[PDB]
């Protein structure tokens, strides 16, 4: 059975944990984005 | 005939009473629950168009 024995063997100290599920796991949310781009340059250094 | 016409005036007194005490108002709150899981998820944006942006064309140079 596999996964299933664990999947399946449900009880009411599961429900604090996956009743009324609020998240899932498998499928992400992404955040609004804005595109970036960097760059790398010297600066001058005034003085010896 | 007269008890008759004492109680009809009494009777109505409390009727009177009754119809102005009736329109008393009720007020309705609203009260506002979070989305459920496979509703959230069938509303969810496709990651195709919430940050489409990154390839539009570039950040150091125009278009």
């Amino acid at each position: 059975a596999g996964g299933l024995s664990q999947l399946v063997a449900y009880g009411a100290q599961d429900v604090y944990l996956t009743g009324n599920p609020q998240i899932t796991f498998f499928k992400t949310v992404y955040r609004r984005y804005t595109n970036f781009a960097i760059e790398s340059i010297q600066q001058t250094i005034n003085g010896s | 005939t007269s008890f008759v016409l004492m109680l009809l005036f009494t009777g109505i007194i409390l009727i009177a009473t009754n119809e102005l005490t009736y329109n008393r108002p009720r007020e309705i709150q609203y009260r506002y629950l979070p989305r459920d899981l496979d509703s959230f998820i069938r509303t969810q944006e496709m990651p195709s168009a919430i940050f489409s942006s990154m390839w539009d064309v570039d950040t150091r140079r125009g278009g």
